[PDB]
């Protein structure tokens, strides 16, 4: 695709990407997508990509059911921009998504 | 879900800078925490953004026709006069364009304190020069004063109408120079501490005021509850040869005073039978309008003219 | 052109009146544009320090 | 080629009052948020070119 | 001695021959066109009662202050993706950069117009061509050129050039036109010299 | 008279003919002609018929 | 003076396009001065997820207090699970204080809010989001600690859960600025927990910017 972000969108990307070890909110689950984005707003959770929380992957056949993913909040941010698919979801943020 | 939340500092302390009432840094110890960056950001950006003021808009120097050219006796140019006449903060406190006049020889470092300036329109920076002069002629600078918002550019309000020689100077409305930002946390509640350093036009414990009416007034919305036909000339349609001459010696020369009277009208005056009594009701009513239907004479002046 | 209310905000409550993009310096290697910024702040820092 | 090094802007960034790093922290203008990083905010003499 | 902008003068010296130059005066450039169609102004840097050696740059030229060479001016910059507007090489922009009148220039066009003397009758340079709304004449005294110091509008008429010519070919339908209106058929054709598209509006000089 | 108008100037022909060319398609070759051409002409001089032509002459 | 009036106000805020329920509105402003579109919505956006009146539940049947293992025997779900999609149970509680939901559930189906007990005067406004269904399950025991806070507090005895439920009745929300002419179009999207109405919720957050705005001087 010719369509890929060049520079900037990239960057952020790979800023939301970029899991840490060390970070506030280690392993507090979340609800939503949107209780990411409520913590975050309150300075409990960063953006370093290390707090689980709730996410569709929609990997078989049909609806998937809402799995409690080991993920992070930054790519969960990209994640709930993908569209609803098998064989796509979270598996492809699981990288540190880069320009490739 | 209103007035639960700790509320703000009754009566903030403004601590006054060194300014002379143009860096008072407001303080609100008492705060919500995720409420400290939103309040203080929100009344920034919206004061910034929105403030009533005042600014040369419209120069009228006599020795210059345009904003190009250099005055006879006057070290800065007309256009260097413009950037020093743009940033000349001056509150009027009244609505429509101003005639701030500036006349002033001698020395030559002219300050923007000396200008004949109305009993309204308070000009500030005294020690604020605006140009030099060589000891020499004067200038006779006539200034247009309004009152806007921000900043608004050139080619908005002088080449609408203006006679050939005012400057057209995009005077900036906005009376903020620069607002600080801070928020110190003191259970644990933030201190929002706003250093707006706004001019002499508004001073800063009542810039953050209006900045905050401002966003008062812009949320209270947010919340729910917590036909020329009688205006043509009597010879504007051309019925007939006989009807134009008798609506112009009836002493009438609009519609509606021929559309008022059907047939008693034609009974006055001569030319007027029975040949010609309806077809000029039927073409008046075809236009749209109708035998009568109206006030009589209604419009008979200018104000209604289209 | 963004406002004078939108530009990001400094800790003296100043507003920079450009936003460039830090991807020019590692692509095309002008890092001298970063260190002449830096040299730039401090020389602005001096002179509200001086005018101060 | 014989200007100021890392060095020599680094002293005067400390005697600027200029943070040691060269950067300096920058609030968001459009939401408005510290920035968790170290953002350069400088005087960069930037040009009017006639390219219009 | 004194400075107006338009000029400086300037004493002779400390120890000046009798009679070799006297004082020597500076007519300072104004704004004239440069060669790229941009602004030459100069101002008098120096104030008045101020001694100045010989070999220093008294007034700035363009693009320059306190005689150092000033290609602009120094913008506080802020080397960040700011929202995307800067994605690519592009530049994000503040509004005091253009509200505090910091980034801009003049460019004085300066349009040239020609009278010349066509086989079909001597052009004329008059007040305006027929069939042309009052608006347009706006800003032009009699001779036909706009005022000095009169702002035009892109597109508005700087100069009335009337260019005697030979009869048009008569359409019908404008034949017709012209007998409804009454009015006859203008032997003359408009070419009076208008602004191009731009937002060029005050006028500085018309040599003529 | 619409026919006569048209063949005094020539919307569809190009053969512009004169007064008295167009006066023996209809009638006599005579000053009747010339009266009911300027009759027309007159006509269509108010603002309602000449209205969008108004702006046309500039 | 009245630098509040000349400026340009959209007097017909009423525009939500999203009416899918009563829990998303996409809140639309026409017309709004230059820049004002981007602080209102940052202002609500920062606010409605700050501290407002919500409730969470914060409790877990006993002898689960650790996520590795389920209730008693996991009935369709891990208890983490379990617990996630009871942080977002819409609950609205009237009066003030730590009240407790109990939820038990016999029988093969997925227990929904309807089938809590909670006489405390507090309703479940969602009543189809959790399913634990189970053949012959009745182990589920869980009762809960509702608490009327402010905004998304995180987790500050034995068996009970710290969890960091949100006491805010707004979950999702977003604004976006677009020109329509200078003139921003705030045009954000609220999305609540449930026990609140999204065009009430803007107008809650406005009230409460406004009362905490009250830092003016010389006004009537």
């Amino acid at each position: 695709p010719i369509i890929v972000p060049s520079q900037d969108i990239v960057l952020g990307l790979y800023y939301l990407s970029v899991a840490r070890d060390g970070e506030p909110g280690e392993g507090k689950i979340f609800a939503d997508l949107g209780e990411i984005e409520a913590a975050m707003d309150a300075g409990v959770v960063s953006l370093h990509a290390k707090i689980k929380a709730r996410h569709t992957e929609m990997t078989p056949e049909g609806v998937l059911l809402r799995k409690v993913i080991d993920t992070t909040p930054g790519r969960m941010k990209i994640a709930a921009l993908l569209p609803h698919h098998p064989q796509i979801g979270h598996r492809l943020i699981e990288k540190a998504l880069t320009k490739k | 879900r209103n007035w639960n939340e700790l509320i703000r500092p009754e009566k903030p302390q403004i601590e006054t800078g060194a300014d002379a009432t143009r860096k008072a840094r407001i303080v609100a110890e008492p705060l919500e925490r995720g409420f400290g960056v939103t309040l203080g950001n929100a009344l920034r950006r919206v004061l910034l953004s929105s403030l009533q003021g005042a600014a040369v808009t419209a120069i009228q120097i006599d020795g210059v026709v345009h904003e190009f050219s250099s005055l006879e006796g006057v070290r800065e140019d007309v256009v260097d006069i413009v950037l020093n006449i743009k940033q000349l903060a001056v509150r009027m406190h009244a609505e429509g364009p101003k005639r701030m006049t500036l006349r002033a020889t001698g020395p030559g470092p002219v300050t923007a304190g000396q200008i004949e300036t109305p009993a309204d329109i308070e000009i500030l920076n005294p020690d604020h020069v605006l140009c030099t002069l060589d000891d020499g002629a004067s200038v006779r600078m006539e200034f247009t004063v309004n009152n806007g918002k921000g900043y608004v550019p050139a080619d908005r309000n002088r080449p609408e109408d203006a006679p050939i020689g005012l400057i057209a100077v995009d005077a900036l409305y906005s009376p903020v120079k620069r607002v600080a930002y801070r928020v110190e946390p003191t259970l644990d509640y933030d201190k929002l501490i706003l250093e707006v350093e706004t001019n002499g036009a508004v001073t800063p414990v009542d810039a953050v005021a209006y900045a905050a009416r401002i966003l008062q007034d812009q949320l209270q919305i947010f919340i729910t509850f917590e036909n020329p036909a009688l205006l043509k000339k009597v010879d504007e349609l051309e019925l007939s040869v006989r009807s134009a001459n008798c609506l112009k010696n009836d002493n009438i020369v609009y519609i509606g005073d021929l559309i008022q009277k059907t047939e008693a009208e034609m009974l006055r005056t001569p030319n007027f039978g029975r040949k010609s009594l309806n077809e000029i009701k039927e073409v008046l009513a075809g236009m749209g309008l109708h035998l009568g239907m109206d006030v009589p004479n209604w419009p008979p002046e200018n104000i209604e003219d289209l | 052109i963004l406002p004078i209310e939108d530009m990001p905000f400094l800790a003296d409550g100043t507003h920079v009146d450009v936003v460039l993009n830090p991807l020019g310096v590692p692509s095309r290697m002008n890092v001298g544009q970063i260190f002449e910024t830096h040299l730039g702040w401090a020389c602005a820092n001096l002179g509200k320090q001086i005018t101060n | 080629f014989d200007g100021a090094r890392m060095d020599d802007i680094e002293g005067h960034l400390e005697m600027a009052g200029v943070n040691k790093s060269g950067q300096s922290i920058l609030f968001d203008g459009l939401t408005g948020e510290q920035f968790k990083r170290p953002v350069t905010v400088g005087y960069i003499y930037m040009l009017k070119l006639h390219h219009l | 001695e004194q400075i107006d902008g338009t000029r400086i003068v300037i004493r002779a010296t400390e120890e000046t021959d009798p009679a070799r130059s006297g004082v020597d005066i500076y007519r300072m450039s104004k704004f004239q066109r440069s060669n790229q169609s941009t602004c030459i102004n100069q101002r008098p840097l120096v104030k008045v009662g101020d001694r100045i050696v010989a070999g220093d740059i008294i007034a700035d030229g363009p693009s320059t202050e306190l005689g150092e060479l000033a290609l602009g001016r120094n913008a506080l910059v802020a080397f960040m993706p700011w929202n995307g507007y800067n994605f690519e090489d592009s530049i994000l922009i503040s509004e005091r950069i253009v509200r505090d009148d910091v980034f801009t220039s003049i460019h004085i066009e300066e349009f040239e117009v020609m009278a010349r003397d066509t086989k079909l009758g001597p052009e004329e340079i008059t007040r305006d061509i027929p069939n042309v709304g009052e608006e347009a004449l706006r800003n032009l005294d009699e001779a036909g050129i706009v005022a000095i110091g009169a702002e035009v509008q892109p597109g508005d008429i700087l100069v009335g050039k009337v260019t005697p010519k030979g009869e048009s070919p008569m359409t019908p339908e404008e034949k017709l036109l012209r007998a409804i209106f009454g009015e006859k058929a203008s032997d003359v054709r408009d070419t009076s010299l208008r602004l191009p598209p731009g937002v060029a509006g005050t006028i500085v000089d018309v040599r003529v | 008279e619409e026919r006569v108008l048209r063949m005094r100037f020539g919307i569809g022909m190009n053969t512009d003919h004169t007064l008295e060319e167009v006066g023996q398609q209809f009638s006599v070759t005579r000053e009747r002609i010339r009266q009911i051409e300027a009759k027309a002409l007159r006509k269509l001089k108010h603002p309602s018929r000449s209205r969008k032509l108004r702006s046309f002459l500039d």
